RNA sequence: AACGCAGCGAAUUGCGAUAUGUAUUGUGAAUUGCAGAUUUUCGUGAAUCAUCAAAUCUUUGAACGCACAUUGCGCCCUCUGGUAUUCCAGGGGGCAUGCCUGUUUGAGCGUCAUU
RNA sequence: UGAAGACUGAAGUGGGGAAAGGUUCCACGUCAACAGCAGUUGGACGUGGGUUAGUCGAUCCUAAGAGAUGGGGAAGCUCCGUUUCAAAGGCCUAAUUUUCUAGGCCACCAUCGAAAGGGAAUCCGGUUAAUAUUCCGGAACCUGGAUAUGGAUUCUUCACGGUAACGUAACUGAAUGUGGAGACGUCGGCGCGAGCCCUGGGAGGAGUUAUCUUUUCUUCUUAACAGCUUAUCACCCCGGAAUUGGUUUAUCCGGAGAGGGGGUCUUAUGGCUGGAAGAGCCCAGCCCUUGUGCUGGGUCCGGUGCGCCCGCGACGGCCCUUGAAAAUCCACAGGAAGGAAUAGUUUUCAUGCCAGGUCGUACUGAUAACCGCAGCAGGUCUCCAAGGUGAACAGCCUCUAGUUGAUAGAAUAAUGUAGAUAAGGGAAGUCGGCAAAAUAGAUCCGUAACUUCGGGAUAAGGAUUGGCUCUAAGGAUCGGAAGUGAGGCCUUGGUCAGACGCGGCGUUGUAGACGGCCUUGGUGGUCUCUUGUAGAUCUGCAAUUAACGAUCAACUUAGAACUGGUACGGACAAGGGGAAUCUGACUGUCUAAUUAAAACAUAGCAUUGCGAUGGUCAGAAAGUGAUGUUGACGCAAUGUGAUUUCUG
RNA sequence: GGGUGAAGCCAGAGGAAACUCUGGUGGAGGCUCGUAGCGGUUCUGACGUGCAAAUCGAUCGUCGAAUUUGGGUAUAGGGGC
RNA sequence: UAAAUAUUGGCGAGAGACCGAUAGCGAACAAGUACAGUGAUGGAAAGAUGAAAAGAACUUUGAAAAGAGAGUGAAAAAGU
């Protein structure tokens, strides 16, 4: 698998070879500065499966809503 | 011997099927002098090739 | 240890199966059979062994062409078919 | 491998094509890598250069000499050996030549010869010591080594062999007019015993 | 502690049949058959290795 | 010579993916160890019958495209699929060597006539 | 099946393969024979079930070799020969746009031969009574076909950058020629990394507990593949070296340009992110006839080394030994031909589409699946390999894993077989010290004739070794006491976002913790006091060498005291020594199953034949062979048998 | 796994000089003690209608090369080696 | 260039002062078969219940095999 970037992620969705995209939640704790959430947006199709790391939960929620209604957002 | 040929495996395929005892309904046939199979093979006693 | 210890080392094959004669007597190092003489033109027959011919010569096999020749000769090698009365 | 002589590989051009042909020469003591070599009739007299015997003065030194013209080499190819030119003839193109054994020979004037002594000299001087050194010499040549003495053998296996004591029995000096099987010893000997000085 | 086995039948330790032992995500120690190393490209006139060119066995860089 | 084929067979006896046989002709009711039919039983017809003139004939072998301790690897014509003169697969037909008779292209100041 | 005792002891009674066997693997039924006792058990007997590949092999290339064809032999079965005294072909582009014809270049040549050599590309987790790198789930990669979107390139064009080593995501190139990879021995130490071993703190579970032990044991793991970083060796620019410098364990290098300062490159190997925590392992708790789940938790942070074993790297010894070939893929020289702007070139790059045949794949690999007439103390090619003792892959004792199989019971006569000990003497035995005894490890002392001065040599011959408590020496990392303006914690002032949770049927109401940036002062010794405490935990003006301080960490080598039934390499393991004579110099080799030697071989020495139309030798014959991919410092044929010394 | 310590290098001491001694470093050899491996000396031990048509035990030789061994290939009976 | 002449092989018919299952072909039977050897090759043993299987239903002892009775048949002194 490759990675992210951001951006390019937005241009990868414009292909529509990439149809679906699962999301994952992984609780981390950078030396207990903050015990933070993180999310992971993975994009299948075809040779590679790409993935973007986003740490802030706020930044993730704006991005999660902004994608098309027709796009199949899988979870876990 | 694991890495065997097709010509060898074809001979051993026969050796499986031929090695079996005499069917009972043949013994009730008319005239018939046969009782047990003479041509029989066990792997420990006798070898093939 | 010329006897039983040397017998323990025997696990090779000087001879394999043959195409023509169907017998485990095909020398690989020489590229020739001892029984029939494949691959040559002829069958390896010898007058000094009468039993050698008796085991393999005509009559032993199916004779799936030669078996019906005497029947064809007697009738006179016909063509066509019988009609009816 | 198994040759007392370091070889040399020289690149010549093809006069009739855009190509290169390598030829394997025996290196005379004096050559080096990144050196020019001049082969022909009009070529000059230096170490390495290949000349025909006619365009060479008397008392010169050469090696890899041809018996005929077009033989591609024959006389004097071994280590530390060299042919010396003695004489000349105008009528009949035939120079006089001395071979390294001692016996002289008349060779044609147009035959070739590479100038200089053959490299790797003084190979025979060191003794072999241990038998394993002798093994490795014959290991990269033939199967001619561990030679048993014929007198030690049985009378079946060799003529000299047999008897209660290890002796030959009859004269080891055997004739030229003999047959294969008999010839084991000194064949057609003029002299026998220890020779003094002059060969 | 944890012994290992061969994979591709060929039992004899020759070149093109050597093993680097590796820990798995399961936990067991298992073998993996290491490929042969590629020597560097070299100069024509001199016998010096050529700089600014990749290694790779002759077929990998097709 | 190998490998297969019977409703239930391992061998022997028969036959070749049309496989203990199909068509054709004759005889006129069986086969049979146990099943099972088919009703064909005043018939263009039972049968492990006799007969035998039409066909089928796996892979081989003098064995023939080149090989053959390999079910190895190619080339040509032709129809059908996948977008196809060239790539992939499928169905069909072909490609050995020596020698003879002829046919068509040719090679040689070997040699003849004509510009 | 349970419980208790045992052994093999990781060079194994462990886990997998090669040759060879061929269903012996696995389930259900069942004991007439076979398993030299027995049998309810079985590798037996009866009836079925079982081996799934583009990536692992075979297939393909060549090796020592084998072997058609053209030719020449032989009455002939066939023999020689493989590039030859042969007219020995198959590879690319158009023409023509019926798909058949035209361009061309180039040329001593079948075919078989390796399941350990060469070689296009796959890994983790799950699942079966018996199969898996081959099925299922998830993530990759190659070769051969097709092909269009984006990007790049183009007014003078087939890109620009850097002094240079070289760089960038891409960046026309035929005939022909040249170069690289494929492609290569061994012994030695030094360095780097993997895995295991060892060990500290925590987070769980099991063991022990009359008494003692912040402990005895175990779990805390991370694949191929994608991306960005990291190196000894080489190499480029600057500059000019004897008071010669730099430098390895190992002495090599420099006006053919060293040291010093600054760079470029191969990515072997590590690090971080993706893979990927959703998986696996380890606890705790719910139901549930079954099938099963379902629900919480945790999966963390380090240290050490002449350690063991494997790989990689730069170096150094060896040789009258210098340690395979071809298929196959790439690069450069070279300029053939072909191309634009109202548009065209590129498919050595980014994405995207289709396809991947044939055969092998079970199990055993041996004191019971192979060979030895057999379930025979025999024989038969390999890989992985823990703890303690110790020089040690020696012997002895454990852990993991695997067996507990080899007819049993009762008494203890002679004679046996295998092990043992013995008063005084010490080879008197016997053909003969045969057999058995004694010596043995380490450290220090001490060492003859003779000698080819290399050895003899562990010569001979003495002394010491335990346990416990101490002392001495041997290393690696990091730090200098004072003179302002500027960037940790706390506070002051400015400046900017804003986490989550809950309630009515995606919506609508709703509290709302906290984070960094910017910048002035204060913060071990000291005093105020009966006593202090927090962090010494960014530039200026410029003091110093042994006179030192902190912090962590190995195992070696010396010396001293005390102490015992004078014992201490306490078991295991481990040379008897000396003075001569005959003989072969030495290491080496042979009579497989009565002879291992003084026999054979050997280096060294000597003799004989040969200049290719030749010597020695094969063949029935050949337009045929071996030495010979040879040429007298060579090839062939014999004798003697190192050195010193002589050969009448 | 030990023992011995050859060339090649570095430093010192003695001497009027020619040179001569001493200490390290280094790791040579068909060297040497000994495990697996390969062999088969003695007990004229065990067994000798055997476990075995050549095995069993203890004691022994050699153990980095004239070494030990797998697969492929060559040489065939007055012939081969 | 037919005929009179040959013939231990092949296809089809006749006979015998010949052998009678250790004989006669090696082989009267699933014989060039089973089995041995790396290989050329080597190479056995084995015929007969009764006219008809009518091949022993049923009881009882035994874990079973079998045993005692019974029954079939001219005979089980014919029980595969
Ligand atoms: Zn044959």
């Amino acid at each position: 698998k490759e990675i992210a970037d951001i951006k390019e992620f937005l241009e990868l969705i414009r292909r529509q070879d990439v149809n679906s995209a699962t999301v994952k939640i992984n609780k981390k704790l950078n030396k207990n500065g903050k015990a933070f959430r993180q999310t992971k947006f993975k994009l299948r199709g075809s040779r590679y499966l790409y993935t973007l790391i986003v740490n802030d939960a706020g930044k993730a929620k704006k991005l999660l809503q902004s994608l098309p209604p027709t796009f199949n957002v899988n979870k876990l | 011997a694991a890495q065997k040929s097709f010509r060898i495996k074809q001979k051993m395929a026969k050796a499986k099927k031929q090695n079996r005892p005499l069917p009972q309904w043949i013994r009730l046939r008319t005239n018939n002098t046969i009782r047990y199979n003479a041509k029989r093979r066990n792997w420990r006693r006798t070898k093939m090739n | 240890g010329k006897g039983t210890p040397s017998f323990g080392k025997r696990h090779n094959k000087s001879h394999t199966l043959c195409k023509r004669c169907g017998r485990s007597s095909y020398h690989i190092q020489k590229h020739t059979c001892s029984s029939c003489g494949y691959p040559a033109a002829k069958m390896r027959s010898h007058n000094w062994a009468a039993k050698a011919k008796r085991r393999r010569t005509t009559g032993t096999g199916r004779m799936r062409y030669l078996k019906h020749v005497s029947r064809r000769f007697k009738n006179g090698f016909q063509s066509g078919e019988a009609k009816a009365q | 491998a198994g040759r007392g002589a370091p070889l040399a590989k020289v690149v010549f051009r093809d006069p009739y094509k855009y190509k290169l042909r390598e030829e394997t020469f025996i290196a005379n003591e004096g050559l080096h890598t990144g050196q020019f070599i001049y082969a022909g009739k009009k070529a000059s007299l230096n170490v390495g250069n290949v000349l025909p015997l006619g365009s060479v003065p008397e008392g010169t030194i050469i090696s890899n000499v041809e018996e005929r013209p077009g033989d591609r080499g024959a006389l004097a190819r071994a280590s530390g050996n060299y042919v010396i030119v003695i004489g000349h003839n105008p009528e009949d193109n035939k120079t006089r030549v001395r071979l390294p054994s001692g016996a002289k020979k008349i060779i044609s004037s147009d035959a070739r010869g590479v100038i200089g002594v053959v490299a790797g000299g003084g190979r025979i001087d060191k003794p072999l010591l241990k038998a394993g050194r002798a093994f490795h010499k014959y290991r990269v040549k033939r199967n001619s080594w561990p030679k048993t003495r014929g007198v030690a053998m049985n009378p079946v296996d060799h003529p000299h062999g047999g008897g209660n004591h290890q002796h030959i029995g009859k004269a080891s000096t055997i004739s030229r007019g003999a047959v294969s099987g008999q010839k084991a010893g000194l064949i057609a000997a003029r002299r026998t015993g220890l020779l003094r000085g002059s060969q | 502690a944890q012994r290992v086995t061969f994979r591709r039948r060929n039992p004899y330790n020759t070149k093109s049949n050597k093993i680097k032992v590796v820990k798995t995500p399961g936990g067991a120690l298992r073998s993996q058959h290491v490929k042969k190393l590629a020597t560097r490209p070299k100069c024509g006139d001199t016998g010096v290795p050529l700089q600014g060119v990749s290694t790779l066995r002759p077929r990998q860089y097709a």
